[PDB]
């Protein structure tokens, strides 16, 4: 015999305060049982689980399942009471590579190691906790108790020691093999390298002897599965990537889950169909929750559907990443505070793409929206290459500089470039930093009854202009957005505003440029007409004349 | 030599905080900087029956091409036991803001001569992550005293006070104060003798080592030179309509702070409906109320106090042209201290750099004055925040933020 080295045990606990499982055998038929005590004695024969006795006071459900084959019974372990008592793993599955970050590669060779997958040793100590039962004939017997020595299909831990175990086992291969790269995935280790088809296959070799030294076999044929793989939704080249087809499916009626699948499949078809877009059918779904409800789909969502089954009307394929290249992230304004970017590294050649969505608030802007866009690519670009790419952006360089010197929030984007294709993203009023000299000053305020719902909003002026509105159905805070509104649409191109409203300050020196408020959105399309507006706060009932006057006219 | 048991807080597991995503430079960096860890037996690869994780990334120190290992353990150290049996603690030193220099040592490397507690090392657990996530993260925990634990300075201390004991002894007038993996060196002494007894601190701990990577550097202070920010109202001769608003707006905000503000004088000087531009002459009326004022805000607030078992808080605000202003208090309106900064270094072009070295620059004040770091409400959206502050960091502690989203009238009376 040829020494083999052994695969360390993991150390295995269970939950703290926990005991084992104890669950109660489900009866059987005569015929399932027999398949059990023919699988078990095979099982048993090849090391995997192993006969006990009485003492053992722990106990899981077996179950037959059948039809793969012949209809021959199968096996089932229901490990769902010990997997809630088992500890928490370490998982690194929990990151995927994406497509995009890849390299190109020559050859990628497949290789089997399940016999490895159902031989990684179990946790002395813990093996007492897998215990089962088969059932005797007509209970007439003792059942016959076993225990698992090896790793469980369908225990929590499986997974992770498994992929654990594997790592370490190929880690010296790799580290002393640079110019192949080596991934687990199930039962399967993908082999990919540059090297000549001769080297490259020498290189699998190596990777079985060094494989026998822990006594794991691999079949010595093809691997069936060879370029194209379909993995985790993806279709990986040697040389290119892209997701599996994306078929919209027709429909005249759309339910609620009919909608959510749409939408699962642009958001998949995103990260490399340019231009997807999903507000409008997201909008469908809205504070709903019935699955089987049927939405009429908005004109809006017609349109935004058709658009989407023109960019996926044929496969588009994405490229590896080349590291000795600058990345270049390009970003556009799409509509509705949608955005969507590429990232390429050779012209018209892009590695991915992806969107972005305005996130839920009360009021924004496009700069707002795009430095959030940037930051999101910026991360996304951290994780699948380790670098920030540099940014072409729909922003004027002077644009940028104007906003960030004069935001109240500190603000950065990395290393940009304009790139002039429409719609541009710009600065829609700038409010002056000292009061105007020759317009006229307007004292606004407002005032409502919080019992009644009703208010006045008005201004007076330095030339003795004044106006005041009754309103209904409002509240302080609305009456002093509608005073703002009334100086606004009463003066001429600059004016100065003094109010004593923290509430609308505290909107304005955001910038927004859109609104879910209507009166702010008026607002702001008065302050677009302008060309000055200087905008003052005063503290409240202070006796600061002007504002004392109108706070007097609306509050009455 | 032996360990100090140490637990948890009870009822409270270990950190499982996720690994933030690195750059290709940090994890080159912190691929070598664990290989040597390992061979030097400071930390051991671990398996997956160990779920915890504290997030680590790499720093290059001001004036250094060397990188360092910085593990954030804020989580950790939350979770961790208090350590009030070593001594109720040590009394936060009180001369230590009044020396005219105070030079901060990096001596955290010390502390990887004390192993650590065999029952504690599970929750040191850190990753180092692979780009694209192409290969499985390299998981470690340490084996002796981490870093940035707060732990690690409550263990050694022991061993700190008798190593320090021949020079503590031979200069008494030097305050020395430790702070995680700091150590704080305070003189009145001129400068270059200043430097030199700080090289005598060096050589002690080189003497008692027989090495260290950054104990060589040196980070000079000078706190009794340290400026502060009164209330101070404009000197004017002609005042704007506009002038007299900003003034009494000004006034009001202080009487919350000082009780007997008074602006009604000054607010009757606003009688009528003037333009912003126009000229108001100042009544006999309005000059005194102006004046006593005036004399109100020379005088320190009332009822202002420390207490230790409350967090500091620190409020940040962008005054533009790279001036920030800061104020730290327990309560509202009851400032501890307030200050201005403008000298942001190699940051004009990068509102973000010039915070994370304003929150770096108010952290070491409010070690020096209290011993502690305070949380901050940064003028800054968290997601930008998250995506560069680690670029810019230089210390080797982290204090707890959040983030303000609505824009602060303040701002304009702290300009
Ligand atoms: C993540 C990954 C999944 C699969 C396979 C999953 C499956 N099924 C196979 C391999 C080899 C890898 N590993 C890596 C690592 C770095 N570059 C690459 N480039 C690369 C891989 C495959 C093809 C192809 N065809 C082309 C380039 N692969
Ligand atoms: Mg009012």
């Amino acid at each position: 015999m040829v020494p083999i080295s052994p695969i360390e045990t993991v150390p295995v606990k269970l939950k703290p305060g926990m005991d084992g499982p104890k669950v109660k055998q489900w009866p059987l038929t005569e015929e399932k049982i027999k398949a059990l005590v023919e699988i078990c004695t095979e099982m048993e024969k090849e090391g995997k689980i192993s006969k006990i006795g009485p003492e053992n006071p722990y106990n899981t459900p077996v179950f037959a399942i059948k039809k793969k084959d012949s209809t021959k019974w199968r096996k089932l372990v229901d490990f769902r009471e010990l997997n809630k008592r088992t500890q928490d793993f370490w998982e690194v599955q929990l990151g995927i590579p994406h497509p995009a970050g890849l390299k190109k590669k020559k050859s990628v060779t497949v290789l089997d190691v399940g016999d490895a997958y159902f031989s990684v040793p179990l946790d002395e100590d813990f093996r007492k906790y897998t215990a089962f039962t088969i059932p005797s004939i007509n209970n007439e017997t003792p059942g016959i108790r076993y225990q698992y020595n090896v790793l469980p299909q369908g225990w929590k831990g499986s997974p992770a020691i498994f992929q654990s175990s594997m790592t370490k086992i190929l880690e010296p291969f790799a580290a002393q093999n640079p110019d192949i790269v080596i991934y687990q995935y199930m039962d399967d280790l993908y082999v990919g390298s540059d090297l000549e088809i001769g080297q490259h296959r020498t290189k699998i070799e190596e990777l079985r002897q060094h494989l026998l030294r822990w006594g794991l076999t691999t079949p010595d044929k093809k691997h069936q599965k060879e370029p194209p793989f379909l993995w985790m939704g993806y279709e990986l080249h040697p040389d290119k990537w892209t997701v599996q087809p994306i078929v919209l499916p027709e429909k005249d009626s759309w339910t609620v889950n009919d909608i959510q699948k749409l939408v699962g499949k642009l958001n998949w078809a995103s990260q490399i169909y340019p231009g997807i877009k999903v507000r409008q059918l997201s909008k469908l779904l809205r504070g709903t929750k019935a699955l089987t409800e049927v939405i009429p789909l908005t004109e809006e969502a017609e349109l935004e559907l058709a658009e989407n089954r023109e960019i996926l009307k044929e496969p588009v394929h994405g490229v590896y990443y080349d590291p000795s290249k600058d990345l270049i992230a390009e970003i556009q304004k799409q509509g509705q505070g949608q955005w969507t970017y590429q990232i390429y590294q050779e012209p018209f050649k892009n590695l991915k793409t992806g969107k972005y969505a305005r996130m839920r608030g009360a009021h924004t802007n496009d700069v707002k929206q795009l430095t959030e866009a940037v930051q999101k690519i910026t991360t996304e670009s951290i994780v699948i290459w380790g670098k920030t790419p540099k940014f072409k952006l729909p922003i004027q360089k002077e644009t940028w500089e104007t906003w960030w010197t004069e935001y109240w929030q500190a603000t950065w984007i990395p290393e940009w470039e304009f790139v002039n294709t429409p719609p541009l993203v710009k600065l829609w009023y700038q409010l002056e930093k000292e009061p105007i000299v020759g317009a006229e000053t307007f004292y606004v305020d407002g005032a409502a009854n919080r019992e009644t719902k009703l208010g006045k909003a008005g201004y007076v002026t330095n030339k003795g202009r004044q106006k005041v509105v009754p309103l209904t159905n409002t509240t302080n805070q609305k009456t002093e957005l509608q005073a703002i509104y009334l100086a606004l649409q009463d003066s001429g191109l600059e004016v100065n505003i003094v109010t004593d409203s923290q509430y609308a300050l505290g909107i304005i020196q955001a910038q927004p440029d859109k609104s879910e408020s209507e009166l702010v959105n008026q607002i702001i399309e008065q302050l677009i007409k302008k060309e000055k507006v200087y905008l003052a706060w005063v503290p409240a009932h202070k006796g600061i004349g002007g504002n004392e006057q109108v706070d007097k006219l609306v509050s009455a | 030599i032996e360990t100090v048991p140490v637990k948890l807080k009870p009822g409270m597991d270990g950190p499982k905080v996720k690994q933030w995503p690195l750059t290709e430079e940090k994890i080159k960096a912190l691929v070598e900087i664990c290989t040597e860890m390992e061979k030097e037996g400071k930390i051991s690869k671990i398996g997956p029956e160990n779920p915890y994780n504290t997030p680590v990334f790499a720093i290059k120190k001001k004036d250094s091409t060397k990188w360092r290992k910085l593990v954030d353990f804020r989580e950790l150290n939350k979770r961790t036991q208090d350590f009030w049996e070593v001594q109720l603690g040590i009394p936060h030193p009180a001369g230590l803001k009044k020396k005219k220099s105070v030079t901060v040592l990096d001596v955290g490397d010390a502390y990887f001569s004390v192993p650590l507690d065999e029952d504690f090392r599970k929750y040191t657990a850190f990753t180092i992550p692979s780009i694209n996530n192409e290969t499985p993260g390299i998981r470690y925990q340490y084996n002796v005293l981490p870093q940035g634990w707060k732990g690690s300075p409550a263990i050694f201390q022991s061993s700190m006070t008798k190593i320090l004991e021949p020079f503590k002894k031979q200069n008494p007038d030097i305050v020395i104060y430790q702070y995680m993996d700091d150590l704080y060196v305070g003189s009145d002494l001129e400068i270059g003798q200043h430097r030199t007894k700080i090289e005598e601190l060096r050589q002690h701990l080189l003497r008692w080592g027989l090495e260290p990577p950054f104990l060589w550097m040196g980070y000079e202070l000078h706190p009794d030179k340290w400026t502060v920010q009164p209330i101070v109202l404009p000197e004017k001769d002609s005042w704007t309509v506009n002038d007299i608003q900003k003034l009494v707006g000004k006034l009001n905000w202080a009487s919350q702070i000082y009780p007997g503000i008074k602006v009604r004088q000054l607010s009757k000087l606003l009688r009528g409906t003037k333009a912003l531009t126009e000229v108001i002459p100042l009544t006999e009326e309005a000059e005194l109320e102006l004046a006593e004022n005036r004399e109100i805000l020379k005088e320190p607030v009332h009822g202002v106090y420390y207490d230790p078992s409350k967090d500091l808080i620190a409020e940040i605000q962008k005054q533009g042209q790279g001036q920030w202003t800061y104020q730290i208090y327990q309560e509202p309106f009851k400032n501890l201290k307030t200050g201005k900064y403008a000298r942001m270094r190699g940051a004009h072009t990068n509102d973000v750099k010039q915070l994370t070295e304003a929150v770096q620059k108010i952290t070491t004040e409010s070690i020096v004055i209290w011993g502690k770091t305070p949380k901050f409400k940064l003028p800054i959206q968290k997601e930008t925040w998250e995506t560069w502050w680690t670029e810019y960091w230089q210390a080797t502690w982290i204090p707890e933020w959040e983030f303000v989203n609505t824009p602060p009238l303040v701002k304009l009376w702290y300009q």
